[PDB]
């Protein structure tokens, strides 16, 4: 039952720029079938920024519609986020998660820093 | 004039459980003996019907229907039961009269990477009826605030997706399901075995 959800890809750009965010899942078990990626801006609420499920059902948060492009790595159990046109409302702590049953697993790692400066 | 089975059970192609994939059968000759002697099935398992008898017994039609789901929930693909596949991808009635065939399919179904593509329904308002099937996507409102088009917490898209990995154990290994349902109606029985 043990999963470990290793988040890379964050940094520090200006505004307009590109970031690659990585949830690379390694363990005895996990439920991949459901990715999330989730931020939280300082002092803010955790909202779901993408999700995917299967090989082609994605969401995308309102804010992130044409900027953001969740995906599968073709050979191992990550996921990708790319970022394009960064804007400075983007910078926050991105999460990646997964199902449990019913509900979004409870795992809250360190997540990847992302910020967007001009 | 024999019935197409091998069309059914030897397709390369199998359905999501949410969405699965109904074949009628009709105005042929079936050897129910052959096919169970076809291959190393896991689960074999007749309702009212048995093995032994089928080969005397028409029917007006048999429906094949098939779908993919893990090892441990083969169970729940029989009449009276509970559980996620039951309650809201596929729903046997109480008076089910046919075979529920399933094998393990873990050398066409799973991949390195996990194979993502079968799905099945994790969150629905009610259950299924016997033999209903849902192919809705829209998003699933799980407490009482309203989604609004808005996922997060308790606002889920309804279907999650296995995530067959060849090390999977057997539980969780991917299994080919056929189900075949025996209807006799006030009609023609044109589904026969070779007794007649
Ligand atoms: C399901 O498919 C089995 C394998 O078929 C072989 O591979 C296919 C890709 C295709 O090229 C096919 O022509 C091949 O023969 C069938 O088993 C084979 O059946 C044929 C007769 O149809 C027989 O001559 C072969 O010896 C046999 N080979 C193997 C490895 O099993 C299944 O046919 C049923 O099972 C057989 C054992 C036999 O009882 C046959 O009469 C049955 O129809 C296919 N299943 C079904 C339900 O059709």
């Amino acid at each position: 039952s043990q999963v470990q959800l290793q988040e890379s890809g964050g940094g520090l750009v200006q505004p307009g720029g590109s970031l690659r965010l990585s949830c690379a899942a390694s363990g005895s078990f996990f439920e991949f079938g459901t990715v999330g990626w989730f931020r939280q801006a300082p002092g803010k609420q955790r909202e779901l920024v993408s999700r995917i499920t299967g090989n082609d059902h994605r969401y995308y948060a309102d804010s992130v519609k044409g900027r953001f492009t969740i995906s599968r790595d073709n050979d191992e159990t990550t996921v990708y986020l790319q970022m394009d046109s960064l804007k400075p409302e983007d910078t926050a702590i991105y999460h990646c998660n997964i199902l449990e049953g019913q509900r979004w697993s409870n795992y809250w790692g360190q997540g990847t820093q992302v910020t967007v400066s001009a | 004039n024999l019935c197409p089975f091998g069309e059914v059970f030897n397709a390369t192609r199998f359905a999501s459980v949410y969405a699965w994939n109904r074949k009628r059968i009709s105005n042929c000759v079936a050897d129910y003996s052959v096919l169970y002697n076809s291959a190393s099935f896991s689960t074999f398992k007749c309702y009212g019907v048995s093995p032994t008898k089928l080969n005397d017994l028409c029917f007006t039609n048999v429906y094949a229907d098939s779908f993919v789901i893990r090892g441990d929930e083969v169970r729940q693909i029989a009449p009276g039961q509970t559980g996620k596949i039951a309650d809201y991808n596929y729903k046997l009635p109480d008076d089910f009269t046919g075979c529920v065939i399933a094998w393990n399919s873990n050398n066409l179904d799973s991949k390195v990477g996990g194979n993502y593509n079968y799905l099945y329904r994790l969150f629905r308002k009610s259950n299924l009826k016997p033999f209903e099937r849902d192919i809705s996507t829209e998003i699933y409102q799980a407490g009482s605030t309203p989604c609004n088009g808005v996922e997060g917490f308790n606002c889920y898209f309804p279907l999650q997706s296995y995530g067959f990995q060849p090390t999977n154990g057997v539980g969780y290994q991917p299994y080919r399901v056929v189900v075949l349902s025996f209807e006799l109606l006030h009609a023609p029985a044109t589904v026969c075995g070779p007794k007649k």
